[PDB]
């Protein structure tokens, strides 16, 4: 087992709307996941076995981000 | 309030955005990679290079608002993604 992770591999999900939200968080924003049990869970980073910084559900340990407009 | 790096509201289903770390020295913007046994790059990761903005995304929120806000449920579409990925390539959560 390992922490649930963010993927694009599920062809069965909505192409408009979704279970994510953006919230304010210490000097930037965080991404959160509205879990099926009704608690929003922070997305954070976990370094995996091939040294990838994976975006995972990491309750209470958010990845703090900013959003740069393309162009 | 939710704004982009130039202080403008973020567009709903419009402009593309890069999702970038605030802290330096710890990886670049979010992209896709093969993880473990994957033979198609399906896993959201930050780019190994701090210089990289990663891949562009489009936000998709169901309300008809021109701009997204904090606390609003939305989907995240990765606008440039591997030919092997399902299209449109939408973030979701998976076990493992």
């Amino acid at each position: 087992w390992k922490l649930p992770s963010v993927t694009v591999g599920n062809p069965k999900v909505s192409v408009f709307g979704g279970p994510f939200k953006i919230e304010e968080g210490k000097s930037g924003y965080k991404d959160v996941y509205s879990s099926s049990k009704g608690r929003d869970l922070d997305d954070g980073i976990e370094v995996n076995k091939k040294k990838e910084k994976r975006l995972v559900v990491k309750d209470g340990n958010p990845f703090i981000i900013r959003f740069k407009k393309s162009g | 309030r939710l704004v982009d790096t130039d202080g403008k509201p973020i567009e709903n289903d419009g402009a593309e955005y890069y999702i970038l770390p605030s802290v330096r020295g710890k990886g670049g913007g979010l992209v896709l990679a093969k993880s473990g046994g994957e033979k198609c790059p399906l896993s959201v990761v930050q780019s190994p290079s701090e210089l990289s903005n990663g891949l562009p995304v489009r936000f998709k929120a169901s309300p008809r608002s021109k701009y997204i806000s904090v606390g609003m449920l939305l989907g995240i579409e990765v606008i440039e993604s591997p030919e092997c990925a399902p299209k449109p390539s939408m973030w979701s959560v998976k076990s493992g």
